[PDB]
């Protein structure tokens, strides 16, 4: 019920960026405009990286309401006999699509459909003005993606591979054993998964045919040599039939590879030129190779102004865990705010010394990394996060460096709560964490970003055994002996930990964050001294564990499945310390004051250093050797072990879990301001923080040429029909 | 890698 749908009174927050940009210089300004038209316009791909419908959704949505804004809209679907309740429904479903570029929800992976009556809202839809003034266009849209936006037929409900789930990373009839084979094939080939999907065919007897397609903007037709154009052949691999085409999105990346080259002409420094080249060059030809290249260009510009990143970077989605979804943000440096950070990299080096794994287990070298807080103009995709480490590219994490990001005007955005909605906490606990969330949270990021993802040496070996390194002399803390287990050529950290890799990853550097957060030489960088580091060290944890219980909204039980890789990793967390006992932490099973099932979580402050950092180390320890030995097969006992949810006594987590739903508050959509081109200057449009107020940053967001992309995602869409 |  309810939880395939987002509630009318969803909250809406406006992304507040006037002040980053009226700083922005005209050349900045005009770099930041054009590298925002990119990213929009690839975020529109997620569209496609999403459900089959979701195009169709979105092509309808953007008609409607270039026709008619939200407030004419209105008076036609009041005029149709729906409620006012009724059409703020299909107002706020409307803006979830927006806001999410696709019919599920980006955390939680988990579809939503209009909260109203589908015959309704074809009266609203065929009445409309864009229906009288495109009747077929409309008409065919309608009969095509209806009975998709409403249907919650069971293997509807959530993203995934196999016939229970659904995705496009992937054709309908894959499962998890095609997506290990392709795995293994392009491991084989040293192709990355990031930019590509699988497509599965048969012919007349059945045997199945691979498409491995990367996204490019050109075809498979001859084009300027590259390392791409060798590669687009077929392949035999253990008896399968594998074929690498290209040409995925190909008229979206047009657009995006526009927006690139005009980007280009304002560029400040030869850094950014050269990373632009090499993502123009990425997105075309459709070399991850070239985006690696550019990444490394961008890893060295250093404390620009306007900061970005765009491509298929995170692989959260993919049912698999390898393939990316196309995100891409444009921001500003907000230097006061980067100070902290900036001084928490100062002794960071010292400070990653500290940590429970030797440093034989440690990247050779400590590079300087680039750590800023950012105020967001853009964030195209599926969602904003609070704070991103990248590249992803292990290699030039540990070769070339990182980049570390904290967005301010989002985690600004997300630090407000009321009393109310602060489920399973004690009034005594409450206050601590309405006074402590945010200088706790500022501290957790940084030591997730900086010392969590940013620690770690995957043991790599090449084709001729030379070991990045000393096979002899390392020894593996767990067991005494030498090291046995490591990557390989073309092996990477998705690779082999498919679809536990960005949980178990995201579990490691919180766990670093709740470790390292106890030293008092981190609390004061932040200025907190022992008067109030106390309680920031105790909101974390407590926000920690409350984390940990919430997450239970983010996990299928018949599917025995984890939908969401941060939630799974503090439920991780909070499973291990209740292994230690000694009542640290107890969730007690309670009856709220509205008389339905309840909670209460109980954590022992003095318990944090005696119990609870003994139990972090040991985890931590564990999950750092075999991170860097690539074990998987006991990466996976340990984590698939701790992440087992069950209604075992005392905790009855499934118990828990139908409280942890029916109590569940919907996270908030978030409306993102437009640029604009004066011709001279550049203007900055702002929106009503409301699901109107997203409709109209969407139906003013592609002026030029929105009827146009409206038309290339049906097509994409229609082309690819055959797989689902 | 990367939630409110
Ligand atoms: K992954
Ligand atoms: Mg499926
Ligand atoms: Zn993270």
């Amino acid at each position: 019920d309810t939880q395939y749908i987002l509630p009318n009174d969803i909250g809406v927050s406006s992304l507040d960026c006037r002040e980053a940009f009226r700083l922005l210089s005209p050349t900045e300004r005009l770099y930041a405009y054009h590298l925002s038209r990119a990213a929009w316009y690839g975020g529109l791909a997620v569209l496609l990286q999403t459900s089959p419908e979701a195009p169709y959704i979105y092509a309808l949505l953007s008609r409607l309401f270039r026709a008619q804004d939200p407030d004419q809209l209105r008076q036609h679907a009041l005029a149709e006999g729906l409620t006012e309740e009724e059409y703020q429904a299909f107002l706020v479903y409307a803006a979830g699509v927006y806001s999410n570029m696709g019919n599920y929800k980006s955390f939680g992976d988990t579809k939503f459909v209009p909260n109203l009556p589908k015959e309704k809202l074809e009266r609203v839809i065929l009445g409309s003005e864009a229906a009288q003034q495109h009747p077929e266009e409309v008409r065919g849209l309608w009969q095509t993606c209806g009975e998709l936006m409403f249907s919650l037929e069971p293997r509807l409900r959530h993203l995934g591979l196999g016939k229970e789930g659904i995705t496009t990373y992937f054709s309908g009839n894959c499962t998890m054993e095609d997506a290990k084979l392709a795995q293994d094939f392009l491991d084989s080939q040293n192709l990355s998964a990031y930019n590509t999907r699988l497509f599965k065919e048969v012919d007349g007897e059945g045997k199945p045919y691979y498409e491995v397609r990367l996204a490019s903007v050109l075809g498979s037709e001859p084009s300027l040599d590259s390392e791409v154009t060798s590669k687009l052949k077929s392949y035999e691999f253990r008896g399968s039939p594998f074929q690498v085409t290209r040409g995925d999105y190909a008229p979206i990346l047009q657009k995006v590879v526009e927006q690139l080259e005009k980007a280009k002409a304002y560029a400040a420094n030869s850094h950014q030129g050269q990373m632009l080249a090499q993502y123009i060059e990425s997105f075309t030809q459709g070399s991850i190779e070239a985006h690696k290249r550019g990444s490394r260009f961008w890893i060295q510009d250093k404390g620009p102004i306007v900061e970005s990143y765009i491509g298929f970077i995170e692989s959260y989605r993919d049912p698999f865990g390898s393939r990316g979804e196309f995100e891409g943000f444009v921001a500003v440096v907000n230097k006061a705010m980067s100070a902290k950070f900036e001084r928490l990299v100062a002794s960071a080096e010292q400070l990653l010394k500290e940590l429970p794994w030797p440093p034989t287990f440690e990247k050779d070298k400590f590079l300087t990394p680039d750590f800023t807080s950012l105020d967001v103009l853009t964030f195209a995709g599926s969602g904003i996060p609070a704070g991103i480490n990248i590249p992803n590219y292990d290699d030039l994490r540990q070769t070339e460096g990182f980049k570390n990001v904290s967005l301010g005007n989002v985690l600004a955005v997300a630090y407000a709560t009321q009393r109310e909605k602060l489920t399973f906490l004690e009034e005594d606990d409450k206050d601590l964490y309405i006074l402590w969330k945010g200088p706790s949270f500022d501290v957790q990021v940084g030591l997730h970003a900086l010392l969590g993802h940013g620690s770690g040496k995957l043991f790599v070996q090449d084709e001729k055994g030379a070991f990045n390194f000393d096979q002899e002399t390392v020894i593996n803390p767990e067991t005494g002996e030498q090291i046995q287990s490591w990557y390989r050529s073309g092996e990477t950290w998705d690779s082999k930990f498919s679809t536990i890799a960005s949980s178990y990853e995201e579990c490691r550097a919180e766990s670093v964050g709740l470790y390292l957060c106890l030293h008092p030489q981190v609390l004061e960088i932040f200025g907190f001294e022992g008067a109030d580091a106390e309680d920031v060290i105790y909101v974390n944890w407590l926000n920690m564990v409350r984390a940990g219980l919430l997450a239970l909204e983010f996990y299928t039980p018949e599917a025995f499945n984890w939908r969401q890789a941060h939630m799974q990793a503090r439920f991780v967390i909070l499973r291990v310390l209740l292994e230690a006992g000694e009542g640290l932490v107890t969730i007690t099973p309670t009856t709220g004051s509205d008389g339905r099932p309840d909670a209460r979580v109980r954590l022992d402050r003095s318990k944090i250093r005696s119990v609870g950092k003994p139990a972090l180390e040991r985890f931590l320890r564990r999950l750092q050797v075999l991170k860097s030995t690539g074990d998987v097969a006991g990466g996976r006992a340990l984590y698939e072990g701790y992440a087992t949810v069950t209604d075992a006594p005392p905790e009855c987590f499934l118990t828990l879990r139908d409280t942890v739903l029916l109590r569940k508050e919907s996270r908030k959509l978030i409306v993102q301001p437009n640029t604009r081109l004066e011709g001279s200057d550049v203007q900055l449009l702002e929106y009503e923080a409301s699901a109107a107020g997203l409709i109209r940053s969407f139906s003013e967001r592609f002026p030029e040429d929105g009827p146009e992309l409206e038309e290339i995602l049906t097509q994409l869409a229609t082309a690819d029909a055959r797989f689902w | 890698v990367x939630p409110w």
